[PDB]
């Protein structure tokens, strides 16, 4: 490690790339012979003889294939020879394979067989393929090949419903085409850049099979891409331990065994070598090596040789000639035809008076192509890329039927079209390479492919290939085409860029990772097998047999290179690599490392277009470009005419590159051949180079340069300057009309104001005014407005509204349009904020709301600017000036309350031995804050406010107030609200121990069940609740005495009124205040909070005196907090988390080497990743187990109870983790190991920051954003979560201080400093959550008119904050009139929405009254929109399935967005479940609820996190169902209401209607059901009546299991039902009909319903129903809760004398099979 | 004697390219701005130019063709002898090295209605001991056509390109200067009647305490030095609250980009 050497990589490079010839000698096949001619040599190699089969060789007919595979071989009778040798290995094993065969032997069909095996892995019994359960990658080297593969594979696999596709390259939102596709076909470079980006995505885990076609490309300068791909795949497999199949396809060339080692191919099982005899058509080869050195003579010699060779086939055989330009195709066809005319031989191609000429007569005369015009009648044709598609298909269809006699073409035909010719001539092997700047030899892949096109597979008995080259290259080509050109590795030059890609991905974090990575490269295998070829002596190898030292040196050299160019920071001692944003950009945009150093050195916020074009022209991708004298004239002409001035001289290549780019944008055609090819190369690179520049300067905040570079990207992509009419971006418009429009020299925006008539008039062309008008409004255009919401005097929240102002047309806008939002300062020089904004087609008409923060200062600056700029369209931008002239900044916040230096308060101060026993053991003194508040809380009844950081022990203050209550009366009721359920449960544990166990009071925890919670409110002296569970209770405070007689109301964490669920908390607090003011018996309020800047507003809202308002600020925290906010420059989330990996470890060792540490991470996956990473760093620090503080063997009995193996491994080394996916017992094990001091570090997810019973000395917050999968975007941690996390760094009895390291993106550092070092401003958002509360308060008759609603608002925190911060609430002033109008408008809008929903009635535009719909919404705590949807959908005959669906689509079910993978599972659920749903659209949020409900009802299985989600769904289900029951019975319908009650039953018990009523019993599987049906009836009373002898003989169960069964049978409802009709003797038509039903339960049963598959404990609910099923009418419904006995009365009107069969129904919401019916009749 | 021996061809050159390269470097001067305010005058009106808009005005200019912007401001609440420049307005204009040509119409926009016209600022190739007679004539003719321009209150700021730097001087007209300038037709460097008693220097301070802002045309840009014929003294224009584009920006010279496309 220590004595490294720095190598020269360029001296190790094979400069000839794929033309490097490693073999010293070439052995020609037998029968070859060498002939001489004037100026050239010929070498003839005869066709090979096929090997005539073998000992066990038979061609496999498709019949014998596996049956799922035969569909892929439809239309074929039998596999060929090589497929028949390969089918067992390819279709019946998962073995990695390498297949070496000559071109056209059938390698791609073997790849098809491998594809078919993978496809078979995912076939259901329904026949279809789980198309969303796998992906396959086919890597083809050339784009035309990719496209042909897409077509042919798609046709072969259509019968499977499998999509094959190529990738566009945009991937704006086009990674969607990755998820749509099962078989991705792309080039190596494309798959490389995609997997370089390596963000968290499903495609990576879906990949099961990778096919590397033409893998001998390894020998080419592009080969290192294949090596990077393979090394990355194999290391991903190591990390994931999931196996991926690798299949390599190559020509037959030496080192195929090394390629095999490189693909992890077992040579015995997976290596197959087929020599060149296995070519389908035998190949007679001719090589012509010209000795002439002079160009002028050599060119005509070549034309002569091709003429003589053509004549050997004219009339007898077709000839495909191959040329390396688009111009030289026609040029050589003309040369040949001229030589034929001069020698009168032209008649040998065209038979005199034969059929072919006839077909040639028409098309040739049509002259669709000009060169085709000159050539086609004579039998000649050319074919290249610049031609039209239909002309190419013309040439192809003519050649197929043997009509064309000589076809001159390029490599593109050889790769992209299946066109075989009997004779193939390759005219020259020189091609101009712009990347190299000179002429070079043809690539080997091109040669092999072209000569593979020689000999037609069916018609020809042999093929004839004629390669013409220079004499010195004969040995080379002879080698390549005769199995002797060895495949070497070219990657030693590319090593820095490749290593940086792995560093950016985090796969390589240090030099040992890099060495291991390089051990997977093909270069490494080649170095092992031929060291001297790679600059390693054989004694060097013997002294270093695994080449450890050599790889260390190579890695060291590359790392030094990358570090010199600032892509990486390389610590030589540790070997450690630190990623940088510049390195990330170089990798993600496929830029070489020298180019990124150049950009970093030359880019500056002051650059103009001049220096920007120059910077671009200096890219290292262009380092070989030169300015030739023959070019210098043409270039000079362009140099003084280019619109962007060029500073440097024409002598400098940078000026030529600059001018070429500008000529390209101006769409100028040039004359020099080198100039055209150089332009193509430059401008093909320009797009992604300039996007890299754009991302650089954008992330630095450089406003002007960001504008210029995004514009330059778009000018390159659209090939036009800004000045041009933006309308020419519509390629359907004529050029002459837009030339007219530019000639009229008027602002393009003016066209918006005009109609089609004026548009026709401005351009002197009326005939077009309509279409132009259309296009003017197809052009993307966005309207912007702001709402400025001040937060402090220096922080401003901005809500930007984006309204689309254009017509969407998918032919023009595709599926989405992308924009950049840029908030820029006064001078338009600093980007204060930016973000990507995607306008999806489905939302092309809606307003989009964006919100962000920006700093402001005093004196306020004139304005900011918001620009919204298209990512693709030139001249497509909207800028909104954001003036601050009328901004009303809130008041500076007041000073905090002085923390007084008081004598610490003993527990003795409680002066009650029983009270003092609560805290006597724990400590002797209360902290300074408790000391300061004690007198007010314990010795007064004043409303009190205590604001202090988390960790100040405000809970003890609430306890002081509770103990005062307990001294004032023993029957006192304290209600305690906290905003989170996990906090509520932790407090329930603590206060149960304190007040119930030690003080004999009653402590209860509300659940959600209104009956349960009302009983608890009755019992309890301490009632703990979350805000909504108390909302539903306290809504009916006028009817419930226990809500009013509250002595003490404590609300904790009240600053959370500013947060997402704050309105409910604000509402219940305001209601408690108003109740206190009404009942003339004051309810004492105690409010605990984080430090608030606007504490006085909260205190006054809750009625706290100033002397009773303790407003402390963060500095007063009893355990001092050292906070370090560390900013991270990287804008790509995964890379930034990587850059935080090591700082996490360094922070532990600096701030807390021995004391416990919590690390919060954004995601569940990150918990484990970071635990492992901390352990890896601990190990490489040779401090491997520093975080284990107990004995291993003392810990292993703990470890046995875990089911997570990696968690056990990490715990063994002293590091735990915690995420939602662990079972609660696992969480508790980890928590107690952490609190006991056993393990020192625990890594928890953000989701768990409210329910962790664990504290630490150091808290590290690793990043402050998390991915929301609903909206597919990163979301900032709410400040409230951050405060809670920081609060975990506080151990009052253990540490002298707490420490916290917040690692965040740099953009947010200052924000955190402002809102963590200072106290927090909080605001109301009740004005956005108004309706449900207005509805409730109209139902309870608190609001009876609009004035009542204004007066009610006056009780809220919202109302108080409206005068302190008017702009935040969109008020313009604070005059009493201003806020009177504002409250009136809010009231008017809310009551209008309610009345439209038919929840309330509005009479005389003043009086409001509850409708039954509103009464139901309020009774069950249902969103008024949910109840409206219900009222629409239900009517009188919808299926139980429709009930499930409408219930799933209810506002209450938009919560958990974790899963998009399980969607297909739900698809296959729809077949299993009885729910045959119409309109089977599948998505992310509410349908997850629908079929998760389905999973519950049929008792299907689910995952852990999915299970925690099921519980919430079931928490809302019963209320929604009861609302449905309540609407149906009110309307009078009898059948649908009974069906809804049975649905309540099915949800409680997790069964179905027709299912066995024995499935409610414990341990009762279907076999018990078939047994109980044999000589039995399915009833649980049946079970009860038999004696346990026969019972157990049937049930086949354990004794404890039958004890559970009997517990159920005793809790199953058994009741006495009695029906009577009062005054039945005298009934008269009209009102008086009274039915009296008496019910009596026998056993006075106690305890709740037994429903183990239902989460919350329920109480037995009953419905008494009188109706008639004949009429579908319900007359008398009453809901009942039955105790030991109860009597129910029901009223009904008797219309007329008539029929009277009446159906008394007794129905349950909890149990299936207890419904009783009694029928009778009596007339009026 | 060329005879038939020596023949060379003319490769074109163009002045605006050299000037454009030059204009790219104007940002260097913004770190080195000097006010030539060591003058005999004491108090009078005191003008405060915020540095941000002055730097921007320098960066959008040309080293040969003068450009000009209109000045708008107010007095600090309880100090009426001090005028704070709060806004510069760029209007359709074209210049030479000696003068600028602005429309007859003065800036009109509700966003300036609470402000006070304070005169104008313009760049100049070289420092000069005295105020140009072109400037005297320009300011006087603007005063005669616009009574809102008070002779005791409107000024001419010259921003002169000293080597490596910018030097500012601020002047005001005298009543004699006004009367002479409103009747002057001689555009030359020494018109008959021109006197140094026609102007006086006023006090001027650069400040970082507050920020100015810009207003620019609504339906075009401000630079017409490449579209001279499109310009007319009687042209009308509206304004918007936005920052102006540099002199050699593409929208100011569309013909260059449209005519390079013609080879
Ligand atoms: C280079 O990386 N790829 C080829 S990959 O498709 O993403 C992948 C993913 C998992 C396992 C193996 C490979």
């Amino acid at each position: 490690l220590a004595p490294r050497q720095v190598l020269d990589l360029e001296d190790l490079v094979f400069t000839q790339g794929s033309h490097f010839m490693a073999n010293k000698r070439c052995q020609l096949p037998d029968g070859s012979f060498r002939r001489q001619r004037k100026g050239y040599e010929e070498v003839h190699v005869p066709a090979l003889k096929p090997k005539p089969f073998g000992s066990e060789e038979q061609l496999l007919p498709v019949e014998k294939l596996p049956k799922y595979a035969q569909a892929g071989f439809e239309g074929f009778k039998t596999l060929n020879r090589i497929q028949s040798k390969l089918y067992r290995a390819a279709l019946e094993t998962d073995e990695n394979l390498l297949l070496c065969a000559p071109t056209g032997a059938g390698k791609t069909n073997v790849a098809l067989m491998c594809m078919l095996r993978e496809i078979g892995k995912h076939i259901n019994m329904d026949g279809t393929i789980n198309v969303d359960d796998f992906k396959i990658i086919y890597i083809a080297p050339m784009r035309s090949l990719v496209q042909e593969m897409v077509g042919s594979f798609g046709k072969r696999l259509a019968t499977y419903g499998i999509t094959v596709a190529e990738l566009t390259g945009d991937h704006q939102l086009c990674k969607e085409e990755i998820s749509a596709t099962q078989i991705i076909v792309c080039t190596p470079e494309k798959w490389d850049i995609i997997t370089r980006k390596g963000g968290e995505r499903t495609y990576t885990q879906l990949v099961r099979l990778i096919i590397l076609d033409e893998i001998h490309l390894l020998h080419d300068d592009r080969g290192p891409v294949l090596e990077a791909l393979v090394a990355r795949a194999i290391r991903n497999i190591e990390m994931t331990q999931e196996d991926v199949r690798l299949i390599g396809l190559s020509a037959t060339l030496p080192n195929y065994e090394d390629v095999a080692t490189f693909l992890r191919v077992d040579p015995a099982k997976g290596l197959f070598y087929f020599d060149n005899s296995f070519r389908p058509v035998p190949l007679e080869q001719t090589y012509v090596g010209i000795t002439e050195k002079k160009a002028i003579k050599r060119f005509q010699i070549m034309n002569e040789i091709v003429y003589e060779k053509i004549m050997e086939h004219a009339g007898k055989n077709q000839v495909l000639v191959f040329v390396h330009s688009r111009k030289e195709t026609g040029k050589t066809a003309r040369a040949i035809r001229d030589m034929c005319l001069e020698k009168d031989t032209l008649g040998l191609f065209l038979r005199e008076g034969s059929a072919s000429t006839e077909v040639l007569r028409t098309e040739a005369e049509q002259c669709k192509n000009l060169e085709l015009k000159d050539l086609l009648p004579y039998g000649f044709a050319i074919h290249h890329a610049g031609m039209t598609r239909v002309d190419r298909t013309l040439v192809e269809d003519l050649f197929a039927d043997k009509h064309i006699q000589v076809l001159v073409s390029t490599a593109t035909l050889a790769w992209g079209v299946n066109l075989p010719a009997h004779t193939v001539i390759i005219k020259g092997t020189q091609v101009y390479s712009p990347e190299k700047g000179r002429w070079t030899e043809l690539g080997a892949l091109d040669i092999l492919q072209m000569l593979g096109r020689a000999g037609r597979p069916q018609y020809d008995t042999k093929g004839e290939g004629i390669l013409i080259t220079s004499h010195g290259e004969l040995q080379y080509y002879l080698s390549l085409l005769n199995q002797q050109l060895p495949i070497e590795s070219q990657m030693v030059s590319k090593l820095p860029d490749m290593l940086n890609a792995e560093i950016v991905l985090g796969n390589v974090q240090n030099a040992k990772d890099a060495v291991n990575w390089l051990g997977y490269a093909y270069l490494y295998i080649r170095m092992l097998r031929s060291p001297t070829l790679y600059g390693i002596s054989h004694d060097d190898l013997k002294g270093d047999p695994l080449l450890d030292q050599r790889r260390l040196d190579l890695v060291h050299t590359a790392a030094l290179m990358l570090d010199k160019n600032n892509l990486v920071k390389y610590d030589k001692k540790t070997g450690n690599f630190q990623v940088t944003e510049l390195g990330r950009i170089a990798s993600h945009y496929y830029i070489t490392n020298d180019t990124v150093q150049t950009y970093n050195q030359l880019l500056k916020p002051t650059l103009s277009e001049i220096e920007l074009f120059r910077v671009f022209s200096l890219s290292s991708e262009f380092k070989n470009i030169t300015v030739r004298e023959e070019e210098k004239l043409e270039l000079q002409k362009l140099l003084e005419r280019v619109p962007i001035p060029v500073k440097e001289s024409i002598e400098e290549p940078s000026a030529k590159i600059n001018v070429l780019l500008q000529a390209f944008i101006s769409q100028l055609k040039l004359e020099g051949f080198a100039l055209m090819a150089d332009m193509v190369y430059v401008t093909q690179s320009a797009g992604r180079l300039m996007r890299a520049i754009f991302e650089i300067v954008l992330n630095r905040g450089w406003a002007q340069l960001t504008d210029k570079t995004l514009n330059l990207c778009k000018m390159i992509d659209k090939r036009m300057w800004q000045s041009m009419c933006p309308l020419r971006q519509f390629r359907k418009l004529p050029e002459e009309v837009v030339k007219k429009i530019e000639k009229k020299n008027f602002p393009f925006e003016r066209l918006y104001d005009l109609n089609h008539n004026e548009i026709g008039e401005l351009i002197r062309m009326p005939k077009m005014g309509k279409t132009i008008h259309k296009y003017v409004h197809l052009f993307p255009k966005l309207e912007l407005s702001v709402h400025l919401q001040p937060i402090t005097r220096s922080t401003l929240k901005v809500e930007l509204t984006i309204t689309p102002d254009f017509q969407w047309d998918e032919k023009v806008h595709g599926s989405s349009e992308a924009f950049w939002i840029l908030v820029e300062d006064v001078d338009s020089e600093v980007i204060l904020h930016h973000e990507y904004f995607l306008l999806k087609a489905k939302y092309a008409q809606d307003e989009h709301l964006i919100t962000f923060f920006v700093p402001v200062f005093e004196p306020l600056p004139p304005q900011y600017f918001i620009r919204v700029v298209s990512d693709r369209w030139l001249s497509c931008e909207t800028q909104l000036p954001v003036s601050f002239r009328h901004l009303i900044l809130p008041e500076k916040y007041p000073p905090p309350t002085e923390l007084l230096d008081l004598q610490p308060l003993p527990v003795s101060a409680l002066r009650n031995s029983a009270f003092e026993s609560l805290y006597q053991d724990k400590f002797p003194f209360f902290n300074p804050i408790q000391t300061q508040v004690f007198n007010t809380v314990y010795n007064s009844d004043d409303n009190v406010f205590v604001g202090a950081p988390t960790g100040s022990g405000k809970t003890i203050c609430a306890e002081f107030a509770i103990l005062r209550m307990l001294l004032q009366s023993s029957e006192g009721r304290c209600v305690y609200i906290t905003p989170m359920e996990a906090l509520a449960e932790q407090v329930y544990m603590d206060w149960y121990e304190k007040f119930q166990d030690r003080l004999n009071k009653k402590v209860v925890l509300l659940t959600g069940e209104t009956s349960t919670d009302l009983k608890l409110l009755g019992k309890g002296n301490i009632i703990i609740s979350t805000p909504e569970k108390w909302d539903i209770l306290s809504r009916r405070w006028k009817q419930r005495k226990n809500v009013q007689n509250i002595n003490l109301f404590v609300v904790d964490e009240v600053h959370l009124i500013g947060g997402e669920n704050g309105p409910v908390l604000e509402v219940i607090c305001s209601r408690m205040r108003y109740i206190s003011s009404q009942i003339e018996r004051p309810i004492r309020i105690v409010a605990l909070s984080s430090s608030l800047s606007n504490a006085k507003d909260v205190a006054h809202w809750l009625g706290c005196s100033a002397t009773s308002t303790f407003n402390f600020h963060p500095n007063v925290r009893p355990v001092p907090l050292e906070l370090h906010i560390q900013g991270f420059n990287i804008s790509h989330t995964q890379t930034r988390l990587l850059s935080m990996a090591k700082p996490v470890y360094h922070a532990i060792t600096k701030h807390s080497p021995k004391k416990p540490v919590i690390v919060f991470v954004p995601s569940r996956k990150q918990t484990r990743l970071t635990a492992i990473d901390i352990l890896t760093t601990c190990a490489a620090d040779i401090q491997r187990q520093r975080f284990l503080h107990c004995t291993e063997k003392d810990l292993i009995p703990y470890l046995e109870k875990l089911s997570d193996s990696t968690l056990k491994e990490t715990l063994l080394n002293g590091v735990g983790y915690l995420h939602e996916g662990l079972s609660p017992m696992e969480r508790r094990l980890v928590e107690q190991l952490f609190s006991s001091g056993a393990i020192q570090v625990v890594v928890a997810s953000r989701s768990l920051c409210w329910g962790m019973n664990v504290a630490a000395h150091l808290v590290i917050i690793m990043d402050t954003q998390y991915y929301n999968g609903k909206i597919h975007a990163y979301v900032d941690y709410p400040i409230y979560d951050v405060l809670q996390m920081v609060g975990h760094a506080n151990r009052p009895l253990q540490d002298d201080e707490g420490r916290c390291v917040i690692m965040c993106q740099g953009s947010k550092k200052d924000f955190f400093k402002k809102f963590l070092y200072e106290p927090l401003p909080v605001e109301s958002h009740l004005d956005h959550c108004m309706h449900d509360h207005f509805n409730a308060e109209i139902v309870t008759k608190t609001i009876e008119n609009k004035q009542d609603a204004v007066d009610y608002l006056t009780w809220t925190f919202l109302y108080r904050r409206m005068t302190q911060n008017p702009n935040y609430y969109n008020l313009q002033g604070i005059s009493h009139r201003h806020l009177s109008d504002h409250l009136s408008e809010l009231v008017e809008q809310t009551l209008s929405d309610l009345e439209q929903s038919k929840c309330i009635s509005i009479e005389d535009e003043m009086d409001v009254a509850p409708l039954n719909l509103g009464m139901i919404a309020a009774y069950y705590y249902i969103n008024y929109t949910t109840i409206e949807l219900f009222s629409m959908s239900l009517n009188a005959k919808t299926k139980v399935r429709g009930l499930i669906e409408i219930i799933s689509n209810a506002a209450e079910y938009e919560n958990i967005p974790i899963r998009h993978h399980e969607d297909n599972l739900l698809r296959q659920l729809a077949q299993k479940v009885p729910h045959k749903l119409n309109n089977p659209k599948f998505n992310d949020p509410h349908v997850k609820t629908n079929l998760l409900l389905q999973a519950h009802l049929s008792r299907m299985q689910l995952s852990a996190e999915l299970q925690s989600d099921t519980e919430e769904i079931l928490s809302k289900a019963i209320r929604l169902i009861q609302a449905c029951v309540d609407v149906l019975s009110s309307n009078g319908w009898l059948s649908p209401a009974l069906a809804a009650m049975e649905l309540a039953q099915m949800v409680t018990q997790a069964m179905w209607s027709k299912d066995s009523y024995l499935k409610q019993l414990p341990h009762f599987t279907s076999e018990h059901i078939k047994r109980c049906t044999d000589k039995g009836v399915e009833s649980v009373f049946d079970i009860m009546e038999m004696e346990d002898e026969e019972r157990n003989a049937l049930l086949q169960l354990t004794d404890s299991q039958i004890a559970d069964v009997a517990r159920f049978c005793n809790r199953y409802p058994n009741i006495e039902l009695s029906y009577e009709v009062v005054d039945k003797d005298s009934i008269r038509s009209g009102g008086p009909v009274v039915v009296l039903v008496q019910l009596e339960r026998e056993e006075e049963v106690t305890g709740p319903v037994i429903a183990p598959l239902f989460p919350q404990k329920r109480e037995e609910g009953w419905w008494v129903v009188i109706g008639d099923a004949k009429s579908n009418s319900l007359i008398s419904i009453k809901r009942l809760t039955l105790q030991q006995k109860a009597k129910v009365k029901l009223d009904f009107v008797a219309p007329a004398t008539g029929a009277h069969n009446y159906t008394l129904y007794f129905m349950s919401d909890a149990y299936m099979g207890c419904d009783q019916e009694y029928k009778f009749s009596v007339d009026v | 004697g060329p005879l038939g021996s020596m023949t060379q061809t003319f490769s074109s050159k163009t002045e605006w390219r050299v000037r454009a390269i030059s204009a790219a470097n104007l940002h260097l001067r913004t770190n080195h701005i000097y006010v030539s305010s060591d003058d005999i005058k004491e108090t009078g009106y005191t003008y405060i130019l915020p540095k941000n808009v002055l730097k921007k005005f320098i960066c959008i200019s040309d080293l040969r063709a003068q450009i000009a912007g209109y000045l708008y401001g107010v007095s600090p609440p309880d100090n009426p002898q001090v005028k704070e420049i709060r806004c510069i307005v760029m209007v359709p204009q074209w210049g030479t090295h000696q003068t600028v040509h602005l429309p007859g119409q003065l800036p009109q926009h509700e966003y300036l209605k609470e402000m006070e016209p304070l005169g104008w600022i313009h760049t100049q190739p070289n420092e000069s001991p005295q105020l140009s007679p072109q400037d005297v004539t320009t300011h006087a003719k603007i005063m005669a056509d616009n009574p809102s321009w008070d002779g005791e209150k409107t000024i001419i700021i010259t921003c002169s390109f000293t080597p490596g730097s910018c030097t500012l001087t601020a002047y005001k007209l005298t009543p004699s200067g006004y009367e002479w300038g409103r009747q002057n037709t001689d555009k030359g460097n020494n018109p008959k009647g021109y006197l140094p008693s026609h102007y006086e220097r006023v006090q001027m301070l650069l400040s970082d305490r507050f920020l100015g802002f810009f207003m620019v045309p609504a339906q075009s840009s401000w630079n017409y030095n490449f579209m001279g014929v499109r310009h007319d003294p009687n042209m009308k224009y509206e304004l918007q609250l936005a920052n102006p584009k540099e002199f050699y920006h593409e929208v100011h010279r569309p013909s260059h980009f449209l005519n390079f496309a013609l080879l």
